[PDB]
């Protein structure tokens, strides 16, 4: 929380987040947005068999794909965007440990955590915003700004000083449960394995120097902080 | 026996219980099994962290514009300079883009009043420097180039370097204890008509356009070392007070721009292709 | 939501807050969510039945941005001021909703011909205005109402309006209010879940109609979205207080 | 016909919705 | 009734029973027997009385397989989704009832002319519609509700509907619900035993009438018949939520 | 009440010469329709007729298996029940990776199963139409369809009852046994929204007439 | 235990074995092998990280492969052999929930439980011996007789009764864990998967009447009793 002197090894007054097998550690403060609540007691109801959680696999810190920030990213530009589960399952880290129980489950319950580390010198400066937007199944093109990113659970990343932001995703679904894996078999009725989507916006474009670097970036992880599956079936390739 | 009834009472017969009401009584009859039978809140309830009020959702910081700061700018020029209205953002031309929460709940309702809250955040770094100064101004503005008459109001000098946000409460001080908004209570208008001096003259409501401005000035010019960017953008949010009030419901100033499709029957509008 | 008081580190002087004026003109305070959606709002606005039909469907469903007019677009029974009301604003920022709606008909009529209402439980399909269900040319031997669904009635002698209150019946959590777009052909089985059922409205003989709705008692929002990218055009029609 | 019923191949995934590849929507 | 438990001799261990999803989307239980029954059904949808006959005699009797319409028959009066209620599904169950039912008569009219309702005890017979009782062509000089049996009146311009509530008035511990064959002739005093009485309407001049019908609030059934041999093509007449 | 009495849904045969693995018995375990591709007839269970007056379920179902056999045949079949996705009728791994039980016929001739309710909602919706005022078998069209009152939204959840141990029995007795499959609702089974009934009575449907009017009188 | 008089269903005396979301009725007596212990305290060192259990995955029923007794087979016939883990993995129920761990861990330490049920006709008689052999790489074509299986732990399946047999098998090897997977980056110095060996075999030959059946079936199901895991990685498809 204070730094101090320098050391050997500089301002040696780092904290730490370990998680499972996975440690991350953090330079300067960290941002963390509240702490909220998800829905419970439809689980006992909607799953009459006992549901299954796998801490050990699930809860560990999990790296996706780079962002890439430039200097012609204009205010409302989407860096990227992520739809969950499905995108962590076939399309980021699709031989990550975290994705196993998705395999065998049709069903699941999913609060996340989202931690993001950015990386600009000290004569950069801007601002990125990251939001949850819940239950965005054909609604995603509509309060899809930077206002509406303000408004919904968010972090904001200062790219120059490189604080660190985590982001609480619980689970709110218009249903019990979040079908896990689309199939031949399957009902094509329903859009399965995405309850929620993640954006990260440009707040402020990028600005550098005379001579400076024309670009930074940003790398997210996540990990499932209560992963529930109900309904067992036949293992399949994820999509 | 069958003895006769005596007692009597006179009535108003009324077709409706309670219609323009928004809490009290109502004569609805449920239309279930049992009369008197409500839908269960049990598992699935309200989360507490939602906005119950609208002035909830008036104290959800907006941003609500943003402006410039170069080394060029001399001393005393206006950086940034609006009328803070919450009924309106501008008098003279059409706005579109995507207003703050304390603004689209604002227009709403037909009063308001109390503190309104702002918060620069300058997208900079440590080895930037300067000074502003933020002024509220009431009833009487000053001259752009006159800083000193922007100096003798209600200010705040905030010294950037490490710290790069200045929170600014702006003071309520009106004549009236609740302001009413510039925006019209009922416009029927929604095909783009070509208006003219008729048209004006019967509206709903006589625009009164607000004098309060809240002006940003150069007090030490930005010093920027080299080897960094000479001009920064600064963040202007924007919300309610924690004394902020709204009254009187009107026809909504704001409304959807962006992708609005009217809904058709489904499956029958031929959706089997 | 979020406050965003997160961001909020500045630890400086600031002007007083003053006090709050509410309460101040009348104690009717009109700032409660679930005070304005209880509010109620018109839809249809003296629109005809027939009894050539099966009847007038009315989806059970809030008014929002799905119920709003656009500039030079097809033409709808539906009134063109749902878009620009404040409990229409109100369900722009909350995609989810449960419990009870109230629906208000007024038959414009004073004979002995009595009208129906029927809640239809949600049964997937998203269909308004009047329809012929099944393409038959008569369904005056198998009426909508008779089949046995809970069923109430209006005597437009008696009293020419009925408040009804449909209930929440449907297998989700929570009803969807909004879509990014209402014409899009998407799997069938999301599409439904924007709506929790019908009313039909069947008379004996033609007749015009107006139908309001509002919140029931119980009732609440959540999925909060934040405010949408708006345009506006007020400033334009009126005069300044300066001529 | 009606031009909202299906969004064109090259900004749409499979579900008849904006891909997430795609970032040009807004 | 038997659940047949009796034949679950089986002692091996099975999966979870859950918990109930009972009242979790709202309070109002809907599974009650005496609560579906005690539901109106609608009986005769527009049907015209006529002055000239004794009166329109409406058979006190629960709605069920009797009241059925079958493809390709002779026409009746009585509407044809009767068959396909929730209420008359019940009564398929049951062959005895006991106690009181309810009747809602609603006249298609606003005058000053009266209309009569005449509860006429189980007197053996089971007509319904129309008729010319003893085949007079005058009835005006002598009534049938002026002949001094229990008779209540509607008088339309004050409110055009009454809901009577007809007694048990037999002679049989039960009352029959249905039989094989509602057109066969067997033995007199048996066809008679399933119905409890008549009610008549009589009006001034010519006018339309609806008629609605469920149990009382004294009601009981039993006998416990199981479900019937049954058909169904409800699968053919709707898209499946995949085009 | 009445959802709580065991009715005879199907029926199903089981011979020596059914090699292990195969698919004695497969049917979409819905109490909503019994069929989405055909016309039925026949005798509904009673939990099934009592279904069809609502339009919402949710709760577990309870299956009885009474193989119709003696002392002297033996064999095993496995009843799994699978959600959401479902199996090839060739690959018998993939249904024994669900929620199966394994029952050894041989001087016990009854197995119950409950099978439990795994969906993602927490009530179910009922696949036969609300509302269907077609009563003279109307030849149906698309336009037909596409003003239907609702969408059927057909369930993907199954129950098959495969080979373990081919049926081995003595030279003396018959080859091929007949299996009966009873349903009822089980304990928490729950029903919601009082629609129009899905089924209606077939035989022996005869409409009322004036008595004696109507030519009682020989 | 003791059988009752024939009632509409027989006689309905018969136990059952309920594991996680798997059920198994038996119509006579079970056969049971000894429970004896594996080895323990190596694990704290061989393992610096803690190890995962995932007993609602691996703790299940799984049936195998059936297996076809013949009256052609003759005394010390092999019936069947499964090299356990490696043929449940990646030979028999692939598809199965049980190997989803087996993706992502690289080590284990497995105890597990083998359940035979056997239905052979009344005038059929015959005796099938079922014995595992702890650590059998390059030892499966010695000690490998009807003679060594009735020594090593067994179980006994007569085919006229139809008894239930139950072998329990704890983990004893040569290692501290046994490898799960192989892989092309991976050492080929060690032979992974295999850490015992489970042989069928006909003890007496099948015998049957006078225009009688010439063949019956028995049919396997496994399951983990302690499947502890280490050694996480990124996951793979099993061989």
């Amino acid at each position: 929380e204070v730094p101090s002197k320098e050391s050997i090894q500089g301002d040696a007054t780092q904290q730490s987040s370990k998680e499972e097998n996975t440690i991350i550690t953090r330079d300067q403060q960290q941002t963390v947005s509240e702490n909220i609540p998800s829905t419970v007691g439809d689980l006992v109801i909607a799953s009459s068999e006992p549901t299954q959680q796998f801490r050990s696999l699930t809860n560990r810190w999990m790296p996706i794909n780079s962002i890439r920030v430039t200097v012609n990213g204009k205010r409302n530009d989407l860096l990227a965007q992520y739809y969950i589960p499905e995108d962590f399952l076939s399309t980021h880290a699709k031989c990550a440990p975290n994705t196993i129980p998705f395999e065998t489950y049709v069903y699941g319950k999913y609060e996340l955590e989202m931690k993001f580390v950015a990386n600009g010198n000290k004569f950069q400066c801007g601002k990125v915003i990251i939001s949850v937007k819940f239950d965005s199944y054909q609604a995603d093109n509509i309060n899809t700004g930077f206002q509406a990113a303000l408004s919904r659970p968010h972090i904001m990343l200062d790219l120059s000083t490189n604080n660190e932001g985590v982001l609480k995703i619980p689970f709110r679904y218009h249903r019990a449960f979040v079908r896990n894996q689309t199939h031949k078999t399957a009902t094509a009725g329903v859009r399965p394995g995405k309850f929620a989507s993640i954006y990260v916006q440009v707040l402020s474009p990028l600005q550098t120097g005379e001579g400076g670097a024309n670009d930074m970036f940003i790398r997210p992880f996540y990990r499932y902080t209560r992963a529930e599956f109900a309904g067992m079936s036949y293992k399949v390739p994820l999509t | 026996d069958k003895p006769k009834d005596v007692s009597s009472i006179t009535i108003i017969p009324k077709p409706r219980l309670g219609f323009p009401h928004g809490k009290g009584k109502s004569d609805a009859v449920a239309m279930r099994v049992n009369p008197v039978a409500l839908t269960s809140f049990q598992d699935v309830s309200a989360y507490p962290d939602e906005p119950r009020t609208t002035l909830d959702i008036a104290r959800i910081w907006g941003l609500r514009s943003t402006f410039n700061w170069g080394s060029g700018d001399e001393h005393g020029k206006e950086l940034f300079n609006t009328v803070l209205d919450p009924g309106l953002r501008f008098y003279d031309q059409d706005y579109e883009g995507q207003i703050t929460p304390m603004e689209y709940v604002t227009g709403l309702y037909n009063f308001w009043s109390g503190p309104i809250e702002l918060r620069f955040d300058f997208v900079s770094n440590a080895f930037h420097t300067g000074t502003v100064i933020i002024s509220a101004e009431y009833n009487r503005s000053s001259t752009n180039t006159d800083e000193c008459q922007s100096h003798s109001t209600y200010t705040k000098t905030f010294h950037l370097g490490e710290q790069k946000s200045v929170h600014f409460t702006v003071p309520y001080i009106y004549d009236t204890v609740v302001r009413r908004n510039t925006a019209s209570a009922y416009l029927p208008v929604t095909d783009y008509d070509k208006v003219d001096n008729v048209s004006r003259a019967q509206a709903m409501g006589i625009r009164a356009e607000s004098k309060m401005r809240v002006k940003v000035r150069v007090v030490n010019v930005l010093r920027p070392v080299a080897s960094t960017t000479s001009t920064i953008e600064v963040l202007v949010y924007m919300r309610g007070g924690k004394n902020y009030a709204l009254h009187g419901l009107k026809q909504s100033t704001y409304w959807p721009s962006n992708s609005v499709v009217p809904i058709d029957s489904f499956p029958p509008d031929g959706y089997d292709p | 939501m979020d406050t965003g008081a997160k961001e909020d580190e500045d630890e400086t002087a600031n002007f007083s807050d003053g006090v709050t004026a509410m309460g101040f003109q009348s104690l009717d305070t009109q700032v409660s969510i679930k005070d304005i959606l209880r509010r109620p709002v018109l839809l249809f606005n003296h629109v005809e039945l027939d009894p050539d039909y099966t009847g007038f469907f009315i989806p059970i469903m809030p008014p929002s941005r799905m119920m709003q007019y656009k500039s030079g677009d097809k033409e709808t029974s539906f009134q063109r001021l749902i878009g620009r009301t404040p409990q229409a604003a109100i369900m722009n920022l909350f995609r989810f909703w449960r419990g009870s709606l109230r629906y208000t008909i007024i038959i414009h009529s004073t004979d002995g011909h009595p009208i129906y209402v029927t809640h239809v439980p949600h049964t997937g399909n998203r269909v308004y205005g009047l329809m012929k269900v099944n393409n038959l040319h008569e369904y005056t031997k198998v009426p909508i109402f008779g089949c046995g669904l809970t069923t109430e009635m209006i005597i437009p002698s008696v009293n020419p309006s009925i408040c009804v209150e449909v209930p929440f019946d449907t297998e989700n959590n929570w009803a969807v209010t909004f879509d990014e777009d209402a014409q899009r052909n998407y799997s069938w089985r999301d599409k439904g879940d924007t709506v929790t059922g019908h009313l039909v409205v069947t008379p004996v003989v033609s007749v015009y109609m107006s139908v309001w709705v509002e919140a029931g008692d119980d009732f609440e929002v959540s999925n909060f979205y934040g405010p949408p990218s708006v345009k506006t055009n007020d400033w334009n029609y009126a005069f300044s207080d300066e001529h | 016909d009606n031009p909202h019923r299906f969004l064109p191949a090259n900004v749409s995934n499979r579900w008849n919705e904006y891909s997430s590849a795609y970032l040009p929507r807004v």
